[PDB]
DNA sequence: CACGTATGCTATAATGTGTGCAGTCTGACGCGG
DNA sequence: CCGCGTCAGACTCGTAGGATTATAGCATACGTG
RNA sequence: GAGU
């Protein structure tokens, strides 16, 4: 985004900063719950293997 | 690749219970093969010793 | 290319010409008499009518081509008992037939445990009086309130509605997620723990030591008589006749045994008494 | 099988192995009556439709489905995949002497021990402590040994209590992603329902005291038990089998 | 502010005046049900919808029909009430009349022939309660709204599909609300096409060849024209100066005497418009210049009548010589280029292997019905039937709506069927974005994606039972006969009832209510879910449509969605959120006229929103003037930036309106990592209501709203006087100025006492009013289980430290204080539900007798005569609760059980053991007991007691109706009789029951003397209908499960207190396991000798950046600090004076408070109620992004004698000691989480086994194993531990002669392995074998 | 003989299926035209 | 090559049970107490 | 729905 959070927590940011905020947070909790498929397949492929 | 290092072990009772089970199984009744049951897997399958 | 099952036989009979009254006539008579062209014919030519009849009967009994085979066998049952020389026509008379055998059909393998025709037929009232006792009653109906319209036994009534329970399959996933179903809950109940199985080599051992505690005699009468430590449960006359010929003297010293072991039971029934649970 | 309620629970074998006889027992029929050859000719096709479903559903075409418009299962279903019985019931298995609960510190614990529950362990070694009954003379018999633990009398703590000493019981947490993901310790037993994991291997087992949960083991056997003291005792393993670093460390 | 504020006013810290208040929170539930069940006559709405989309309905013939004139629901059998305890639907059976309407075959439509009009029953539909669930079987179920892609049409394309290439394939998607969908493509090679359902790819003219176009029209409508005009012999072209643009000038372009450009040369703006002003149309050109355009019409030789040229074929110098020489000298060609107007449709031409309509028609019908002979009769019945008919095909207003916009006409309503020009200009938009005009959509944009409620999907599936009827009847209309064959023969009610009860139960999006907690349900109503029938699945769903969107803003919230699998899909609408009527989704803004912020408020759909630029509510307004600040912070086009005062249009109407509910209720939000904050959120909704219903002291305000609007709690209908409170109900009288002059008016609440929650907690109402209090309407009576007058109170607040303590804390773990738990404040309550049931077997029934082989009189005690356990018994794991009994068939007893019973005789009787006993280690007390026998089943002596005790309760309940009712009723008579002819004493002294004859003159009063005589006598004959309905279902034999002679269930009531290994959290997503429970002695205490309740963990703050706790606790402080100091008054009683002035000023303490509260106004007494409130601490709002800031809140704590740092010095309880530095403390508001230990601890050594691999079952009320899975497996291989391995797959698992044969050298002692082969391998070999492979073993 | 289970026959003419959903997932690796 | 098909896609824990439809009516025949 |  063009616009960065100049605020900070002990500040507290406003509605704006907020929502901004949300995006990559959401998409980095979504990686951990679908993503470690992709992974754990992977140990399952080596641990075969080996 | 390890995929098919896996699948090209003589063990069919690897390969199988890996992937592909019904290639797998195709190809090893009509190979009239036969596992002796060297590796870790094949063994705990049978519930034996490994 | 259509491999479609359906697609394929559909396309073949189409290609067989429909029949006249005068031409079935005449056909029909050789077809009694016996002209195996002529009965293939007819039936070939026929076959469109069975499927018409089996797009209706279809719907929740089975698959469209199983009721077309059933209704198949139905057509050939009408064309070997048709009458030429009655002015009736084929059709009209071979529709009972197809109809006949394929409402026959799916009431025996409809269901996974087969129910009797007479057994479906009672079944059947019973569900369409309930019927025309909901279009009244607004309220779906009771077993006692379709015994009441019957003149029935209730018990009648519910014993059919139990056997209506229809069955449940052990791979279907519960809740929702495609994960455990019914086997993965369901449990051997037959097959004892290892808990029980124990208790039990416990039990038939201590009955062995106690066995020992009595005299040579009581104690092989008993194992003997009881097929304890014997195989068969020999009877007072196998066991006299081993022993001692007087049968009656098996049954005193029997007699004798059983009273011995209550002795026991009285001085160190304090481990006997735990076994009632 | 007859459920409690009257019901009866099937496999979808039977279903489709009921497709198969009907259709084959129905071609004899129609062989038998010399039927024109293009009502054989179906007949065939639906012998062949029925077995491939019974062998291999939704291979061919469209899978016969069930009145749920689920696929039924097939043979090759039970074979393949992860519910088949390789992955599911052969490669890993559900399994007796286990039990789990929610996880807890125990900065008090030194490294080798892990806070047990009593209630938890007086289950898990049942048949330890019907042994040890029959040996101390206090159970005449099995079933007099049970009514006596189902009671649970102050002459059982104290024989429980016996028996878990120098018995080494096996954590898990999951996912179990190495080796130290399970470790062997020596219970120390507690009363309250939790678990008590020692701090320094939370580490290994990624394990936060957020409500996390962990699986117990009962190594049975001399041998498995000397296998738990002897190779899988969290003080005997500290370092990481990946990089030659030590896995435990204060945090 | 209301009475019930008086008691207890919220400080708010908030500073933006509120312009629109919060709706109800259950709208979308409602008011959709509403809608479904709401008899529209013209707009058909709901089940009119139903019936008119399906019906009328003739047979197949033809001369026999069906037509649908009305419906009514019935009123429900049983109520609600009822419902739940018996495990029954509430429901209303639907008649519906209907008119069998036969015609004449001999006369045209001869239409008097047979007409039999009838009341037909087909179903009964479950109906909602008063808040928004449903009762089916006897639990409460909520169905969540659900949110798909709206139809319409919709332009998309893969952005480099072939990635070898990389060329964009634009799209077209025609998706209908009910019909095949159409799809037009581009392929690589830029030809058109069209598919059907995804079927197989069809030439894209061939459609318009199904639609009658010849090849000429076809041309005509999507190209333009370019003339060439052929004079004397050199040729000349009609020429529009801009289109001659960023190309090359092939030839010398001249006009009539002036040469422009010349061969090989680039034609920029310049020359366009000195062309265009010049003003040149006609343009000689070289004929060699021909060669290639694409000629548009046909052109026949007039003299021969043959085709000189074809349409849309390439022109050449010989075609054009011999045009001209037949005497055509003006030819129109296409108008093409590579760069702007593309030539598609001209390119598909060529591949389009059909010639004429019939053909295309054809082509379509062998795509979708391949191989089977095509009639004409056929394709044209399958053309039409998929996009053309009525029956098939409905996009909905919805989609007619959606489409006519997305093409830019002008009309939004229209026909559900695709007319021609629907299907054109979806094919030439495709084709402009192609060009480059016009952009493709995306489906995540909340203009795409609508909203359908319960209603909408309750109405679908009404639909289909009425289609699956609907085969039925026209079935049998076909073969009955005219006469004898009434209407509601034909009809069956069973496949409609049965699609129904399928959608509220089957159906994913119909699940039990979340009610452990009153926020649970009331989130759980507003949720929406992107799964379900006719939505996205879990794996079919990717990472774009999950993540926040831009149009999010408002509707949705960022922060509130599961962190599971369900990321993306579930997800809790916004506050101030509504559906559109078409919906969408859309949200409150305030217009702002010149500057000015008008109070008028407007809803904007998603679509709409992107056209205005909106202020956020943040910008500091000029006193309802203007924007204070010249430089706004605003947003459009989804995107923020600065404006101008002037050039806003809109803003913002709450600082809330961005988050959810949920979310609103977390205070200094604005301070915490969205991440964690979704945890708090999500965490709240599992707080499990204590005994104790605390209000938390640092709150926001949403807490009144969420309490009140949930309808846990009991509100008052009318203003006036509390007459009589109780414990079990409360009877207020009304106002006379809101009290109508019928009936008597006076309200009457009975108040739900310990009931089981789907969650087994414990739902209680407490009254919150004192005897004789005037309350106004609106106020709250009652509390529910986690309210506390009036606001939301899910757990507790307490003194909490921040401190590591000898590793008790670990990672999150918590040290609570010993005094929590003797206060008992955490302790909750649990209410379960045992059921015996006495089925009827082969053998002969099972009985429900205490006589049961092997009890000891010690079980026999607390079992009554019939079997039951008494009321108020205490229970333990093991104990028999309702005794039951099975006849054993016959069974080969062993020898030694011979030889045993010859011994001791007791021979074992023919009835077996089945008793319902408390399941192991639960323990609490019987609380109620139900019984369920069968209409004609002798009564046990227990359930006959049990009637007793409901008749003459029955009889009790409705005759303090009558009696509060006539008193009630004859006070008013009193009062109208006064009114004219006043003796007040004079009329009291003979008695009442002869009242009703005295009249008064010919006047209206004397006409309300009627009214209320009509009404006592009304009552009077109603009172009798109403007892003979309650004896009717109190003596009521249940219609059970076939077989289930009769069914006991008993309510167990269980107190839990929290112990080690019980959940824990606050609202910022702070978890924690309480770890030890320290004696107070060791609790940290400071100066003053007051011990803190819980030690928290720093270390989890810095890492988290959840700051909300910290702010929350230092605020916590000073809430308690006032509340200490209001104590410390009360305790010393300055007086009314003293308290008032403190507390005024406190009230108003901060810098731009936005309430004001003034005690002047409070009378004395209403002062003192208020600080006997206060005193346990001040409560205080902070709103989301409105709230205290940290110089209001330094300020309160000064106001409390407390330190500015929040820190205070603090003692080891242990060595008295104080610590080396200060240490945060505050009050922390705490919940419990439904995660108790107590249900979560588990241990097996030996149990039951599965069916078929024999291994052990799963799931601790399985009493099952844990799976030792393939990873926990390849640990043991790992470490090398072979025989632990074996161990697991063979004797503790299927090995059956292993495990039996190593329990036994377990007992003995000697712990050897004694292992064979799993059970679960005989059983692959033969799956394998059963297959037709042959698998042997080769043996040694 | 009776009770439970089964097979049987019926005569206006009727003579080619559809139906109820599926929602489009993805990056990879082979296999006929 | 293109295009259609087949194949894979983390580990433990949980909750709750459960759905639908409908097959005429009667006469004769066969096997067991 | 719980911890990854
Ligand atoms: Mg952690
Ligand atoms: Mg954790």
């Amino acid at each position: 985004i063009e616009t960065p959070i100049t605020a900070n927590f002990r500040e507290g940011l406003n509605v704006l900063q907020y929502f901004i905020s949300t995006h990559g947070a959401r998409k980095g909790l979504a990686d951990t719950a679908l993503k470690t498929a992709n992974s754990g397949y992977l140990t399952r492929r080596l641990v075969d293997v080996a | 690749g390890i995929t098919k290092a896996s699948l090209a072990t003589e063990s069919f009772i690897s390969a199988a219970s890996f992937q592909e089970t019904t290639r797998v199984l195709t190809e090893a009744a009509v190979a009239g093969k036969r596992d002796e049951l060297r590796g870790l897997k094949e063994n705990v399958i049978v519930g034996r010793l490994i | 290319r259509v491999l479609d099952a359906t697609q394929l036989y559909l396309g073949e009979i189409g290609y067989s010409p429909l029949l006249t009254a005068e031409e079935e006539v005449y056909f029909a008579r050789r077809a009694l008499r016996g002209d195996v062209a002529s009965r293939r014919r007819m039936i070939e030519s026929n076959l469109r009518l069975v499927v018409k009849i089996a797009r209706r009967y279809g719907n929740r009994g089975l698959a469209l081509l199983d009721l077309i085979e059933e209704g198949n066998l139905g057509l050939i049952r009408a064309v070997e008992k048709f009458d030429p020389e009655r002015g009736f026509r084929f059709s009209t008379y071979a529709t009972w037939w197809i109809r006949q055998t394929i409402e026959r059909a799916i009431m025996n393998q409809t269901r996974t445990i087969r129910l009797p025709i007479h057994i479906v037929k009672e079944l059947n009232v019973y569900l369409r009086t309930a019927r025309e006792l909901s279009h009244k009653l607004d309220h779906e109906p009771s077993a006692e309130e379709i015994a009441e319209q019957l003149d029935k036994p209730v018990d009648d009534v519910s014993r059919m509605l139990r056997l209506n329970e229809r069955i449940t399959s052990v791979d279907t996933p519960l809740g929702g997620d495609s994960e455990k179903a019914l086997l993965d809950i369901l449990a051997d109940e037959k097959e004892n723990g290892p808990e029980d199985t124990t208790q039990d080599d416990d039990m038939k051992q201590s009955i062995v030591k106690w066995l020992f505690e009595l005299n040579a005699k009581q104690r092989e009468v008993l194992a003997r008589r009881f097929g304890l430590l014997g195989y068969e449960a020999a009877t007072l006359e196998d066991v006299g006749r081993e022993i001692g010929l007087t049968r009656e003297r098996v049954r005193q010293i029997q007699v004798e045994g059983l009273r011995r072991l209550r002795e026991i039971l009285q001085t160190q029934g304090l481990n006997i008494e735990a076994l009632f649970l | 099988v007859p459920l409690d309620g009257g019901r009866f629970a099937t496999s979808d074998l039977n279903d489709l192995y009921r497709r198969v006889i009907n259709r084959n027992n129905r071609l004899k029929r129609l062989l038998d009556l010399a039927a024109p050859d293009i009502i054989v000719r179906n007949e065939k096709r639906m012998l062949q439709e029925a077995v491939d479903a019974l062998l291999d559903n939704g291979r061919r075409g469209r899978a016969i489905t069930g009145s749920n418009k689920r696929p039924l299962k097939s043979l090759a279903d039970m074979i393949k995949g992860k519910q088949g019985r390789f992955r599911q019931n052969l490669l890993g298995k559900r399994v007796d002497y286990s039990g789990r609960s929610v996880i807890t510190v125990g900065p008090y614990l030194r490294l080798h021990q892990c806070g047990l529950p009593k209630k938890m362990a007086l289950e898990l070694f049942k048949p330890f402590i019907y042994g040890k009954l029959e040996l101390r003379g206090l159970a005449t018999t099995i079933k007099a040994a049970k009514k006596m633990v189902e009671r649970e009398e102050a002459v059982v703590w104290d024989i429980l209590d016996e028996v878990i000493r120098e018995h080494p019981v096996l954590l898990n947490r999951a996912p179990t992603l190495h080796r130290l993901g399970i470790q062997a310790f020596e219970p120390v037993l507690i009363e309250g329902k939790a678990i008590q994991l020692h701090p320094l291997v939370c580490a290994a087992y990624n394990a936060d005291f957020d409500g996390d949960q962990m699986a117990v083991h009962v190594p049975l056997t001399l041998e498995a038990q000397l296998e738990a003291r002897a190779l899988m005792m969290s003080t005997n393993n500290i370092l990481s089998p990946a990089n030659g670093e030590p896995i435990i460390v204060p945090s | 502010y209301s009475y019930t504020e008086k008691k207890r006013i919220r400080k708010d810290f908030g500073k933006r005046p509120q312009v629109l208040d919060v709706p109800y929170l259950l709208s979308i539930q409602l008011d959709s049900f509403q809608k479904f069940i709401e008899q529209d006559p013209e707009g058909q709405y709901g089940l009119e919808a139903a019936f008119r989309s399906v019906f009328p309905i003739q047979s197949y013939s033809g001369n026999s029909e069906l037509q649908y004139v009305s419906y009514r629901l019935g009123e429900p059998v049983f109520d609600v009430q009822e419902c739940q305890i018996r495990g029954v639907t509430y429901s209303a059976p639907l008649r519906v009349k209907l008119r069998l309407v036969i015609y004449e075959r001999e006369a045209p439509e001869g239409t008097v022939k047979d007409i039999k009009e009838q009341e037909v029953y087909m179903g009964e539909i479950p109906l909602m309660t008063d808040n928004g669930t449903f009762v089916i079987n006897g639990t409460e179920r909520v169905i969540v709204s659900q949110l798909h892609r709206s139809p319409g049409v919709f332009f998309d394309s893969d952005k480099g599909k072939t990635h070898s290439s990389g060329k964009v394939l634009y799209n077209a998607r025609i998706i209908p609300y009910r019909g095949s969908w159409l799809d037009f493509e581009f392929d690589p090679k830029d030809n058109l096409f069209v598919r059907i359902d995804r079927r197989r790819k069809l030439p894209a003219t061939i459609i318009l060849r199904a639609l009658n176009y010849t090849t000429e029209q076809i041309l005509d409508l999507f190209f333009e024209k370019v003339i060439f005009e052929i004079r004397d012999n050199k040729l000349q072209m009609e020429l529009v100066p801009e289109r001659l643009r960023g190309e090359t000038a092939s030839f010398d372009i001249e006009a009539n005497g002036k040469v422009y450009v010349e061969k090989g040369r680039r034609i920029t703006a310049r020359h366009i418009r000195q062309l265009e002003k010049d003003d040149v149309k006609l343009i000689e050109v070289p004929v060699e210049y021909i060669a290639g355009k694409v000629v548009a019409k046909d052109y026949i030789d007039e003299s021969t009548g043959e085709l000189i040229c074809a349409a849309n074929m390439e022109l050449s110098l010989d075609l054009l010589a011999k045009l001209s020489q037949s005497g055509h000298k003006r030819i129109e060609t296409l108008f093409t280029n590579d760069l702007d107007h593309g030539p598609y449709i001209s390119e598909t031409l060529r591949v389009d292997p059909t010639n004429d309509r019939l053909s295309a028609l054809v082509e379509i019908y062998r795509m979708m019905r391949p191989g089977e002979p095509p009639t004409r009769e056929a394709a044209e019945s399958l053309f039409e039937n998929l996009f053309f008919s009525e029956d098939r095909y409905d996009l909905s207003a919805v989609g007619r709506m959606k489409f006519n916009r997305s093409l830019l006409r002008e009309e939004i309503e229209g026909s559900g069927i695709l007319s021609k020009d629907d299907i054109i200009d979806v094919m030439k938009k495709l084709i402009d974005i192609r060009n480059g005009k016009g952009e493709v959509d995306d489906i995540d944009h909340l203009g795409n994606r609508r909203i359908r409620s319960v209603g909408e999907m309750a109405e679908n599936q009404f639909r289909v039972g009425l289609v699956r009827v609907e085969r039925a009847v026209k079935e049998r209309l076909s073969l009955g006969d005219l006469d004898t064959l009434m209407p509601q023969d034909m009809i069956n009610a069973k496949p409609i009832s049965a699609a129904v009860k399928e959608f509220f139960g089957s159906s994913q999006l119909s699940q039990f209510m979340d009610q452990n907690n009153p926020l649970s349900e009331i989130t759980h109503k507003r949720r929406i879910s992107a799964l379900g029938p006719g939505g996205l699945t879990r794996e079919r769903a990717g990472f774009e449509v999950r993540d926040v969107h831009p149009t999010h803003y408002g509707r949705v919230c960022p922060i509130e969605t599961p962190e599971g699998p369900n990321i993306g899909l579930i997800n809790s609408l916004s506050v101030y959120a509504q559906t559109n009527e078409y919906g969408f989704l859309e949200t409150p803004y305030r217009k702002v006229t010149d500057g000015v912020v008008t109070d008028e408020i407007h809803y904007l759909s998603a679509i709409e929103e992107g056209n205005y630029v909106i202020a956020q509510a943040n910008s500091n307004l000029d006193e309802e003037g203007h924007f204070v600040e010249d430089l706004v912070t605003c947003r459009s086009k989804g995107e923020s930036s600065l404006f101008s005062r002037d050039q806003v249009d809109y803003m913002d109407v709450s600082t809330q309106q961005v988050v959810s509910v949920g979310a609103s209720l977390i205070p200094f939000l604005e301070h915490d990592d969205a991440n964690r904050a979704l945890m708090g959120a999500n965490m709240q909704r599992q707080a499990v209501p204590t005994l104790r219903a605390d209000k938390p002291l640092v709150g926001t305000g949403m807490e009144r709203a969420v309490a009140v609007d949930s309808g846990v709690t009991a509100v008052a209908k009318r203003g006036g006087v509390v007459q009589y409170v109780d414990a079990s109900r409360i009877v207020i009288k009304v106002n006379e100025d809101e009290m109508y002059p019928g009936e008597a008016g006076i309200d009457i609440y009975n108040l739900t006492k310990y009931t089981r929650s789907n969650q087994n907690t414990c739902i209680n109402q407490m009254p919150c009013v004192s005897l004789g209090e005037p309350v106004e309407r609106g106020d709250v009576l009652a509390d529910g289980p986690s309210t506390d007058l009036g606001e939301l109170a899910l757990g507790q607040n307490m003194r909490v430290a921040f401190m590591p303590w000898n590793g008790y804390n670990f990672e999150d773990s918590i040290l609570v204080s010993e005094r929590v738990v003797q206060e008992d404040r955490f302790t909750t309550i649990h209410i379960q539900e045992l059921a015996c049931v006495s089925r009827d077997t082969k053998l002969g029934p099972e009985e429900i007798t205490a006589d049961i082989p092997n009890v000891g009189e010690a079980a026999l005690s607390k079992l009554d005569e019939s079997g039951i356990v008494y009321i108020g018994a205490e229970v333990t794991g093991g104990d028999i609760l309702v005794g039951k009994v099975t006849p054993k068939g016959e069974t080969q007893l062993t020898p030694e059980e011979k030889l045993l019973r010859a011994i001791f005789g007791e021979k074992a009787s023919d009835v077996k053991d089945s008793s319902l006993r408390v399941p192991n280690g639960v323990s609490g007390t019987v609380i109620d007991v139900q019984v369920f026998t069968r209409d004609g089943v002798e009564k046990d002596k227990r359930a006959l007691e049990i009637e007793e005790m409901q008749l003459k309760q029955a009889k009790k309940d409705l005759s303090e109706e009558l009696q509060i009712l006539e008193a009630g009723l004859f006070s008013r008579i009193r009062a109208v009789l006064v009114a004219g002819g006043v003796e007040a004493e004079k009329l009291d002294k003979l008695p009442r029951d002869r009242w009703l004859e005295l009249g008064l003159t010919d006047e209206e009063k004397q006409n309300q003397l009627e009214q209320l005589a009509e009404q006592y006598d009304e009552l009077k004959h109603e009172f009798e209908k109403k007892l003979e309905a309650k004896r009717r279902k109190i003596t009521q034999g249940d219609d059970l499960a076939p077989g289930v002679l009769k069914i006991v269930k008993v309510y167990l009531a269980v107190k839990r207190r929290i112990q080690p290994g019980d959940k824990m959290a606050g609202r910022h997503g702070n978890k924690g396991v309480i770890s030890k429970i320290n004696p107070i002695e060791d609790m940290p205490y400071d100066e003053n000798g007051t011990p803190v309740d819980i030690v928290l963990n720093p270390l989890g703050v810095p890492s988290r950046m959840n700051i909300g706790q910290i702010l929350e606790t230092h605020l916590g402080m000073a809430a308690k600090g006032i509340g200490d100091k209001i104590n410390a008054m009360l305790k010393q009683q300055q007086e009314v004076a003293k308290l008032r002035e403190f507390i005024q000023r406190a009230y108003d303490l901060g810098a731009d408070v936005r309430q004001k509260v003034d005690l002047s106004t409070f009378s004395d007494e209403e002062v003192m109620r208020l600080a006997e409130n206060l005193r346990k601490g001040m409560p205080i709002a902070t709103p989301v992004f409105d709230g205290a800031k940290e110089a209001e809140i330094k300020e309160l704590l000064k106001l409390g004698d407390l330190p500015t740092s929040g820190q205070i010095r603090l003692y080891d309880g242990r060595t008295g000691e104080q610590f080396e530095r200060p240490v945060t403390v505050g009050y922390m508001y705490m919940l419990k989480l439904n995660h108790l230990v107590d249900d979560k601890m588990h241990a097996r050594s030996t149990g039951s086994y599965s069916l078929v691999t024999q291994q052990p079952l799963g799931g601790k009320a399985q009493f099952g194993g844990q799976r030792f899975g393939e990873m926990e497996v390849w640990a043991l291989e790992a470490y090398g531990a072979a025989y632990t391995l074996q161990e697991m797959l063979t004797v503790k698992s299927d090995d059956v002669n292993g495990r039996t044969k190593m329990y036994k050298n377990i007992v003995d002692g000697n712990h050897q392995m004694e292992p064979g082969m799993p059970e679960s391998f005989n059983v692959l070999l033969k799956e394998i074998r059963s297959l037709g492979i042959n698998i042997e073993l080769e043996d040694e």
